[PDB]
């Protein structure tokens, strides 16, 4: 079974059993507002880390592929003979 | 009872009364052995103890920079 | 009283005995141990022995006390006892301004 | 204090606790830093005992009070006495803390004196603590503003009050180590009395059988007061510099010392 | 929802057959007596109790034992018990 | 004042008008009531302080025995000390800081 | 010297043992039958063991 | 991705909580698993990143606190330790994410749990990932304020609110001296970034490196469960379970050894703080291996068997042996929050019934539960080839492998522990699947044996498996308890492996062990472990379901009564801490209270002076009688005072006593 409760307690995580009918698409919108703010985090981050030694070219280093520091000397790197 | 109306509690008459002795209790201190002592101990001693160690150690240690070959003591 | 007491003692040294005998089958003789002891004082009327009695017993519990008797979770001081306990009303609160 | 800040009405305990403290404190950087260095630096010793004993004693008497008002005025005497250790600790630290947790006192008392001789007192006219229970079941809001206030109490990092905390405790150890140490002791027993106040109102329980009608949570205006000073706060707690920043350059003049090789340059 | 009387009953009634003390299983009904309906002694009683309370993993306090004299006032204590699993 | 009893020590299966706290609603309270309920520091009641004295100190009574029975037989080291040309001084910070064993006095 | 009940500690332990008859016998039977005896309780106490072992003969050649 | 890893659990929590109502539970639960997950894989790919390629990333943000000398920045380093510590935590933290969808499907405040679920694992993150001292400290209480909030979510149990206390409260004590030691570090060094502090250590006077690294030591004791503060720890099993596994046995009981282990470049120049450290988790080792064998819950034996293995961490850091530290930690947060769950799996399975004395059978109804249950023992007890085997073990003859008088006491007695380990651990196996049913029919009975007539197709409840969130975290862990070890020893043990050489763990050359470890340490020493764990397995196992009686001799005995007690009663610490510190605190309150603020004070100060002063206003005016000739002998006197004062040249000093005098007299009535 399920414990009784006040159906006047307004409560911001929900309550007793909160789901409302909409929740997918409730979801779905902040989970949208997730991704863009996280995206932000992103870009800011793949600006401003800071390194001192760059990945060999042959190995996995997948940052390689957004952060700022790494691409300038990637491509400086590629000026060559 | 005071000023806007408040819920209804129900105020459990020796609840109530030991709030009152505790606001009133004031009136019915005696200098006693035992309430001279510990006024004594708690305003006196330990709070002269606390002093004379503050003023016995003050100064007496910088660790500000202090390599090995070195005091922390200054004193 | 003297009745329900003793009755009362009898249980308490049951579980005390499955308290620190958590194997049931070794527990079982000791069950009918206690009890045929029980049987051994039916006959006894006296009242300044019979509360004597009484006396004795509940000191034997106290010398072997389990340091954790078992409790069912519900029981008060059980695991689960407490665990989502409801608002005790629930009626909505009565129109005051705040 | 203990009579006044109780007794008075809400708007003025929140003006006698946020800023009539703060005037003792403002007080000390115009009327002994800079005219009385030399009689400030030598009877520091009886200061920071006296800032001991306070910090121990109030403690201890805030976790035996049993009406919400006295207990959070208790407090207030109990973070003060850090701010007073930290504006004679000498030290840039000690000062700028100083007036951090002074600041910062001022939010959090606000707040804690709002949630009760403003929601408590207002919903059950009575101030003892042992009519309250489980409030949490129905008030979610007010418990919520409430626990982050006894955080701030506890001096919680992200609030304002753990950064003036730590550099008045650190000002005041680095000027005399023993009264330091029993000052930080203050990191125990904030948290003990504020937890223990928090868990008796909100938690501890179900909703207390004192109470025969329910209770409404906030209203949009006690929510909205709590909410701006929770704000505060917490923002000063991630950014101090907002505050800092200004206090540098004014709050160097009241030092008094110097150091071999950096004094009397030609 | 929780526990119903069909349930509590057939318990006590294979809690009941499985102890020899009882003069007769055929006497064992809803409304039956542990005094003279099934004959069973004062430590019986007590030793019974115990039984019912680890069948429904619930802690029967001493004033409430003392009322279960009977197989209708057992049922109607687990009833009454919202816990009893 | 009532005796002053910590109300964990009351009958928890007593028909309370508070179950939780285990109180009827208008008896007299203590001064110390505050500490007196529920929400109070548990008193464990199995052992008595004099006797659990005593048992925390067998206990390391016994722990020590362990300790010199240890002290008097225990392996000698089986290895010299491992050496490092120039001791690492350098790449450990210098004569300012600590190095490594370097033909110094045996041990 | 004994005490004014007859509990005695020594042969408290001597009754610490299954009983040749006692009244619950059959209540309490099933704890130990079929599915609670000591082969069946204990015959999966070491669950892929002979799934293994087979495995691994079969890899040893 | 860097941030990414920080901010991600922390957008979840705060959509789980303060949006609880927009997304209900279903919502709740995809956003916070869904951003645990995918900070996971952030994770996996940054410890390929920083610690295979060995590029250690900083990454700095706003300043946090500017004044003068102290800059503390909201900054982040990832180095190989950060990258280490961030695998369990993460990987543990999204399992049991995915458990809590099926654990806690039927309590009412799923939103609230899910958010508190998500906020931890920001909050460790914080704390691993910071460069600087303070930071790390908003981390180390962020996982603590979680802690408190998870131990009492269910907050109309008392007995919860009384445990939610124990933890904030005592992990404050610890909070306090580490406050010292930065405190400390920052009077010494001028600030408390990481790099400051470990680029300055080696020349620092080493009175201050004893100072700072005790005061550190005492905070990791108190986080870390440790003999001193370790009360809190079995208390925490208060909460829902899911809580136990995550946060009190894998992730924030391992911040002390995280903090020991990242301030390895300072406390390597100190081996004070070295040796306490050493006899430290010796002693909480067999402290609590001890106390876990008498427990009747089965949550308490995991938690004292979590206190015994963070004491072998802490051990092991007193042998300047980090690296063995950290293989430990991760190892066993896999497998201890294997038992922890599939303990959870049990306590569903009986409906919520903890005590050993009521289990019983489920061997063949808990199939599953069993398995892992026996597989994830088997790695604490470190049997060979289990991922446990080779950190554990390696810690063992380490502690021997450094020829030293406690290096070797130390062996022997994390030996006794391991005794006691094997003990409780085949006490749980057995008393819980291999012995006879002690629990009622209810658990056992099943609808193949007929038993019901009317209630046939309901009312049966037999005591059966979770479901697929339950399960999978299972079988997931299952598989880490027993090959993970194995996979990874050569990147945390090697021989000579450089996998933190970004200086994250430093060991000074003079205090290696691992070669005489490695060839001078004796085989019978090594494999002593085993051989004792082989024997008390089939000595607990023999003891049980064939003997059982010989127990219960000792047990009625007065001896084993009395030891007995003992260690179920842990030392009786709780008894001892309860009343003399806690109790004497607030007794101490109730005196300043009545006797000096209700009392001396308002009698040596406005109430004494009211009860005088009136008194003595009162009886001047009674010399006001309106009587014109007594008014005028009134002036007479006055008259001939003045007249003497002056005439005589008398002392000022006589004129002040004899107005006191005058005042007493008025004092006095009548
Ligand atoms: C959590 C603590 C954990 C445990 C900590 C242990 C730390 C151990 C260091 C203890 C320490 C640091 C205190 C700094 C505190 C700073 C702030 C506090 C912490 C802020 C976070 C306190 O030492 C002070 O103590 C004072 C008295 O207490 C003494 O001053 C006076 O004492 C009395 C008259 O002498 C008066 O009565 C008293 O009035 C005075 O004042 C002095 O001894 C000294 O000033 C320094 O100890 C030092 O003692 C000296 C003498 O041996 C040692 O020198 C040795 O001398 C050679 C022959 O002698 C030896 O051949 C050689 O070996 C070595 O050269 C040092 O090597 C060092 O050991
Ligand atoms: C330090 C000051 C605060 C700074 C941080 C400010 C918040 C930042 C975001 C935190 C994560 C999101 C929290 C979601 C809220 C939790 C769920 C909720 O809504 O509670 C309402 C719930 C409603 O719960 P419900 O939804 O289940 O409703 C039914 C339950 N009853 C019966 C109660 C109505 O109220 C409660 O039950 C608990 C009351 C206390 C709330 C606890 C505070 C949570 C936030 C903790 C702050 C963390 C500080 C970090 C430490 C500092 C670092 C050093
Ligand atoms: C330094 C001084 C530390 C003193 C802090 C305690 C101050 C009093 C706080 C009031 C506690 C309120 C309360 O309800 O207590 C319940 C709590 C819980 O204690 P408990 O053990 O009685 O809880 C009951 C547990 N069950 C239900 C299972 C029986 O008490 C405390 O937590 C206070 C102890 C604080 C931590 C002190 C650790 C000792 C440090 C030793 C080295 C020094
Ligand atoms: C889930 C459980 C995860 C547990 C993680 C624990 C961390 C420690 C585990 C240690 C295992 C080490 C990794 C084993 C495989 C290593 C490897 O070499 O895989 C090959 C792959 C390609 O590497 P590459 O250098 O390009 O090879 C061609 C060179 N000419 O190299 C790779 O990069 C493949 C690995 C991809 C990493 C991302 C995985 C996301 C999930
Ligand atoms: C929450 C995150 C808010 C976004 C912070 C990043 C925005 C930014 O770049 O501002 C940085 C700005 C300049 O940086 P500064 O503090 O002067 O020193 C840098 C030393 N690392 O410094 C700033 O002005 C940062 C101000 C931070 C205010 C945070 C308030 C949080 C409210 C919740
Ligand atoms: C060496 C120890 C040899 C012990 C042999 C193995 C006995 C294991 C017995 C057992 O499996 O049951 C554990 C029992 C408590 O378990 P419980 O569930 O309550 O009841 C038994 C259920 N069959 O545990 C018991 O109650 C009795 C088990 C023996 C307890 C005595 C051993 C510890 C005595 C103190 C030694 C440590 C102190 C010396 C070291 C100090 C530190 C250096
Ligand atoms: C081993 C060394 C023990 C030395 C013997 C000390 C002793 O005499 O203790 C006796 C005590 C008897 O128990 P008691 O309850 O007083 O008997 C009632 C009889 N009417 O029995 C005890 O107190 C035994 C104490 C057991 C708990 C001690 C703490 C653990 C010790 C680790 C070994
Ligand atoms: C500052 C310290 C004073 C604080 C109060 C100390 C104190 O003990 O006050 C109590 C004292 C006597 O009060 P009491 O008469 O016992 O109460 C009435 C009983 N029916 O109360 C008194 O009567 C004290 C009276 C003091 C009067 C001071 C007058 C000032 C004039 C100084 C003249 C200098 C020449
Ligand atoms: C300041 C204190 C002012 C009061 C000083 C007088 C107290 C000494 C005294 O007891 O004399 C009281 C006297 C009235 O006589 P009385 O003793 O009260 O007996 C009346 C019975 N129907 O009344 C008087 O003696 C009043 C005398 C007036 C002279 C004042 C002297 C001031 C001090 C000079 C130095
Ligand atoms: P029904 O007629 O069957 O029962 C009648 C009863 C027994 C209820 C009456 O009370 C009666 O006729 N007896 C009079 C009261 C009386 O004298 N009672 C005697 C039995 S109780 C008593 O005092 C003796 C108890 C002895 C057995 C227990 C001793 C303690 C054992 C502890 C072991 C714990 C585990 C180690």
């Amino acid at each position: 079974p399920k414990i009784p409760y006040p159906k006047h307690v307004w409560s911001p995580a929900g309550g007793w059993y909160a789901q409302p009918a909409n929740w997918k698409q409730n979801t779905a919108i902040f989970g949208l507002v997730i991704f863009g703010i996280t995206a932000m985090v992103w870009k800011y981050s793949a600006e401003h880390e800071v390194r001192h030694k760059m990945p060999e070219p042959d190995r996995f280093y997948p940052s390689r592929y957004w952060v700022k520091q790494i691409k300038d000397y990637e491509r400086a790197q590629k000026e060559k003979q | 009872m005071a000023g806007l109306q408040h819920y209804k509690i129900a105020m459990d008459p020796a609840l109530v009364r030991l709030g009152s002795m505790i606001s009133n209790r004031y009136k019915y201190f005696r200098w006693t052995k035992r309430t001279a002592l510990v006024s004594f101990m708690y305003v006196v001693v330990v709070p002269s103890t606390i002093g004379y160690l503050a003023y016995k150690t003050d100064g007496l240690w910088d660790l500000r920079a202090k390599r090995r070959g070195d005091l922390i003591s200054e004193r | 009283s003297n009745r329900q007491a003793a009755l009362s003692l009898y249980r308490r040294a049951l579980k005390l005995a499955l308290d620190w005998t958590v194997h049931r089958n070794l527990w079982r003789g000791q069950a009918l141990y206690i009890r045929s002891l029980f049987e051994k004082n039916r006959n006894v009327t006296d009242p300044r022995l019979q509360r004597a009695l009484l006396k004795e017993t509940e000191k034997l519990l106290e010398k072997w006390k389990h340091p954790d008797p078992y409790c069912p979770p519900t029981a008060p001081g059980g695991s689960k006892y407490e665990r989502n306990l409801p608002v005790p009303n629930l009626e909505p609160p009565p129109p005051l301004k705040f | 204090l203990l009579r006044a800040h109780v007794e008075s009405p809400l708007g003025g305990s929140i003006v006698l606790a946020a800023i009539v403290l703060k005037l003792s404190l403002y007080g000390v950087f115009r009327l002994i830093l800079p005219i009385l260095p030399q009689a400030s630096l030598n009877l520091t010793y009886i200061v920071y005992a006296i800032g001991a004993i306070t910090v121990l004693y109030a403690s201890f008497s805030t976790l035996r009070t049993v009406d919400v008002k006295e207990l959070i005025a208790y407090s207030s005497v109990a973070h003060a006495a850090i701010y007073l250790m930290g504006v004679f600790s000498n030290t840039i630290q000690g000062l700028e803390g100083a007036i951090l947790l002074g600041l910062a006192h001022g939010f959090v008392s606000s707040g804690l004196f709002i949630c009760a001789g403003g929601i408590l007192y207002d919903r059950t006219g009575t101030r003892l603590i042992y009519f309250f229970r489980g409030l949490t079941q129905i008030m979610p809001l007010f418990s919520l503003f409430f626990f982050i206030l006894c955080l701030g109490n506890a001096g919680t990092p992200l609030t304002l009050n753990f950064v003036g905390e730590f550099m008045s405790l650190y000002g005041t150890l680095e000027r005399l180590p023993i009264a330091g140490m029993l000052a930080s002791t203050s990191i125990i027993f904030s948290a003990a009395y504020s937890i223990y106040m928090y868990n008796r109102i909100a938690f501890g329980g179900s909703v207390s059988l004192y109470f025969i009608d329910c209770f409404r949570d906030l209203t949009k205006r006690e929510f909205f007061i709590l909410f701006t000073l929770v704000s505060f706060t917490v923002i000063l707690g991630i950014y101090p510099s907002f505050v800092l920043d200004g206090l540098h350059y004014n709050i160097s003049s009241v030092v008094y010392g110097i150091e071999p090789n950096a004094s009397y340059l030609t | 929802e929780g526990l119903q009387k069909v349930e509590v009953y057939e318990r006590i009634k294979s809690l009941l057959a499985g102890f020899d003390k009882v003069n007769d299983p055929n006497n064992i009904t809803e409304t039956a007596h542990f005094a003279n309906d099934l004959g069973l002694d004062s430590l019986d009683t007590v030793e019974v109790v115990m039984a019912i309370e680890e069948e429904f993993s619930i802690e029967i306090p001493d004033k409430d034992a003392d009322q279960i004299h009977s197989v209708d006032k057992a049922i109607e204590y687990i009833l009454r018990q919202p816990d009893a699993h | 004042n009532p005796p002053r009893i910590k109300r964990q020590f009351r009958d928890p299966h007593a028909d309370w008008w508070d179950k939780q706290e285990r109180r009827n609603f208008g008896e007299p309270v203590h001064e110390d009531h505050d500490i007196l309920g529920m929400f109070s520091p548990y008193e464990y009641t199995w052992i008595t302080p004099g006797k659990g004295l005593f048992q925390i100190g067998l206990f390391i009574a016994s722990f020590l025995g362990l300790c010199y029975v240890v002290k008097l037989t225990y392996p000698d080291r089986v290895s010299y000390p491992r050496e490092f040309e120039g001791g690492l001084e350098r790449e450990l910070g210098g004569a300012g800081a600590v190095r490594a064993f370097l033909c110094l006095d045996d041990e | 010297k004994p005490n004014i009940t007859g509990f005695d500690m020594r042969e408290f332990l001597r009754h610490t043992k299954t009983p040749t008859y006692d009244p619950w016998e059959r209540h309490e039977a099933w704890r130990y039958t079929g599915r609670f005896s000591r082969f069946n309780r204990f015959k999966g106490a070491l669950p892929g063991f002979g799934i293994a072992t087979v495995a691994f003969t079969a890899y040893c050649v | 991705m860097y941030l990414s890893i920080i901010i991600l659990p922390l957008l979840g929590s705060v959509v789980s909580g303060f949006f609880g109502r927009k997304v209900g539970v279903s919502g709740a639960q995809l956003i916070t698993c869904s951003s645990v997950i995918i900070t996971t894989i952030l994770s996996i790919i940054a410890f390929f990143e920083v610690g295979f390629n060995n590029i250690p990333v900083t990454i700095n943000i706003f300043r946090w606190i500017d004044s003068e000398w102290f800059i503390i920045n909201w900054g982040f380093q990832y180095d190989s330790l950060t990258v280490s510590m961030l695998i369990p935590v993460l990987i543990i933290s999204s399992l049991v994410h995915i458990y809590s969808i099926s654990y806690m499907s039927s309590d009412p405040h799923n939103q609230r749990f899910f958010s508190y679920l998500s906020l931890f694992t920001f909050m460790m993150i914080i704390l691993v990932t910071a460069n600087n001292y303070l930071l790390m400290f908003v981390g180390w209480e962020g996982v603590g304020v979680c802690s408190y909030l998870l131990v009492s979510f269910w907050f109309t149990r008392i007995a919860a609110n009384q445990s939610s206390i124990s933890a904030f409260l005592t992990n404050r004590v610890g909070d306090c001296f580490l406050t010292v030691g930065m405190f400390a570090i920052l009077w010494s060094l001028g600030n408390l970034d990481y790099a400051t502090v470990f680029s300055l250590a080696p020349y620092i006077n080493s009175n201050v490196v004893i100072i700072i690294g005790i005061c550190l030591l005492i905070g990791a004791m108190a986080k870390s469960s440790q003999v001193g503060l370790h009360v809190w720890l079995p208390m925490a099993m208060e909460g829902p379970t899911p809580v136990s596994a995550l946060i009190h046995a894998a992730t924030m009981v391992t911040a002390g050894v995280y903090l020991l282990m990242r301030s390895s470049p300072l406390i390597e120049y100190s081996s004070t703080v070295l040796l306490l450290c050493l006899w430290l988790g010796a002693i909480t080792t067999v402290f609590s291996s001890l106390i876990g064998l008498f427990q009747q819950d089965i949550k308490k034996v995991i938690a004292y068997s979590t206190m015994s293995q963070l004491g072998m961490m802490v051990l092991s850091i007193g042998l300047s042996s980090y690296n063995i530290a950290l293989f430990h930690l991760v190892n066993h947060a896999f497998y201890k929050a294997l038992l922890f769950l599939g303990a959870g799996s049990v306590i569903h399975a009986v409906a919520d019934n903890q005590d050993f004395r009521k289990f019983g059978g489920l061997i063949s109804y808990l199939p599953l539960t069993y398995s892992v249950m026996l597989i994830a023992s088997l790695s604490l007890v470190a049997f060979p080839f289990m991922t446990g085997f080779y950190s554990k073990d390696f810690i063992l003859e380490s502690a021997y492998g450094q020829f030293s008088f406690s290096g070797v006491a130390v062996y022997i007695i994390a030996t006794i522990g391991a005794i006691f380990t094997t003990l409780y651990s085949v006490k749980v196996l057995y008393l819980t699947f291999l012995s006879n049913p002690n629990g009622p029919r209810t658990y056992y009975r099943l609808a193949i044996d007929n038993f019901f007539s009317a209630q046939a197709i309901k009312s049966y409840k037999p005591a059966h498996e979770g479901d697929f969130f339950l399960t999978l975290p299972l079988v997931i862990l299952a598989l880490f308890s027993i090959f993970f070890g194995f996979i990874t020893k050569d990147i945390f043990i090697g021989l000579g492996s450089n996998f933190f050489v970004d200086n994250s763990l430093f060991i000074h050359p003079i205090h290696e062990i691992m070669i005489d470890t490695e060839f001078a340490v004796p085989v019978l020493f090594k494999l002593l472990p085993f051989i004792f764990t082989i024997s008390f397995s089939v000595i607990a196992l023999t003891l049980s379901e064939l003997l059982s009686e010989l127990v219960i001799y000792f047990k009625f005995s007065r001896f084993g009564y009395n030891i007995f007690g003992f260690f179920n009663q842990r030392f009786l610490i709780e008894f001892f801490y309860n009343k003399y510190i806690t109790n004497l605190i607030l007794n101490l309150g109730g005196q300043i209270t009545k006797i000096l603020d209700k009392g001396s004070i308002e009698l040596f100060g406005p109430y004494g002076l009211e009860r005088g002063l009136v008194k003595l206003s009162k009886n001047i005016s009674s010399l006001s009688t309106s009587h014109v000739t007594t008014y005028a002998l009134y002036i007479l006197v006055g008259f001939i005072l003045y007249l003497i004062y002056n005439n005589l040249l008398l002392d000022y000093s006589y004129l002040l006593l004899i107005i006191i005098l005058l005042l007493l007299l008025m004092m006095i009535g009548e």
